[PDB]
């Protein structure tokens, strides 16, 4: 979902969460950057038997100290 | 309609884009604020739309109000 | 009211703000304290207490007692 | 079989590969595709095809499709 800020992208988020119920979950930035095969990573644990995960608020990647996303 | 004064500066309107030299931008921002302490945030701001349109010419699509408002 | 008498002693009344040259305070504190020994401590105090009047001039918001009291 | 005319074009059968210098690509195609910033993705490969011949001479393994076939 690409666009400028304050374009109502969260409106669809809040509509879909209410429409779906418990099957929708918001997940932070751990899964696309941080390693999940090493250490305790409940992020992959809670997604079991879920129908929708969301990920947002991704910051700048060119900033100093920002970890580049491993594919 | 604000062509006249810009045409007095020798600039040429290409693709309805006002040619703002990068050096002039640095000069006008440094006239008001320090540039050494404001380098990181400024470069982060400009990296989003920075591109090499020419080998040595870089025009910015932002027009300062002080350059178009008569004193 | 007593700023004018201090004004002739190297102080400029800019926006009712006392302007203190750096070297005046450097010499006054180095007349007794070896600045080499506590250079880091003085530097830490400075950047914790530095105030930017403008891009170039730096001033301290204090008036020495001997500056106003006659010897 | 095209070595009859490519010999006059500067093709040299070294390491069983005949290609073009890297310098001519910047003026023709890479004018809008800068290699100083966004070219790194290919540079990692390019460095694996360069040879210890000259520091100021670049030898890139790329042949234009239209350079041989008449449009």
């Amino acid at each position: 979902f690409f666009g400028e800020t304050a374009t109502g992208k969260s409106t669809t988020k809040r509509l879909l969460k209410s429409a779906i119920g418990d099957l929708f979950v918001e997940t932070g930035q751990t899964i696309l950057t941080d390693v999940l095969d090493k250490g305790p990573n409940p992020f992959i644990a809670n997604m079991h038997l879920k129908r929708s995960v969301f990920c947002s608020e991704l910051p700048d990647f060119a900033c100093s100290g920002s970890k580049k996303i491993r594919s | 309609p604000l062509m006249t004064d810009l045409s007095k500066k020798g600039y040429i309107l290409y693709d309805n884009v006002v040619t703002l030299p990068l050096t002039t931008f640095q000069q006008k921002i440094s006239k008001y604020f320090n540039s050494r302490l404001f380098g990181h945030d400024i470069e982060s701001f400009i990296n989003r739309h920075k591109k090499f349109a020419n080998v040595s010419d870089e025009y910015l699509q932002y027009i300062f109000i002080e350059d178009i408002s008569s004193p």
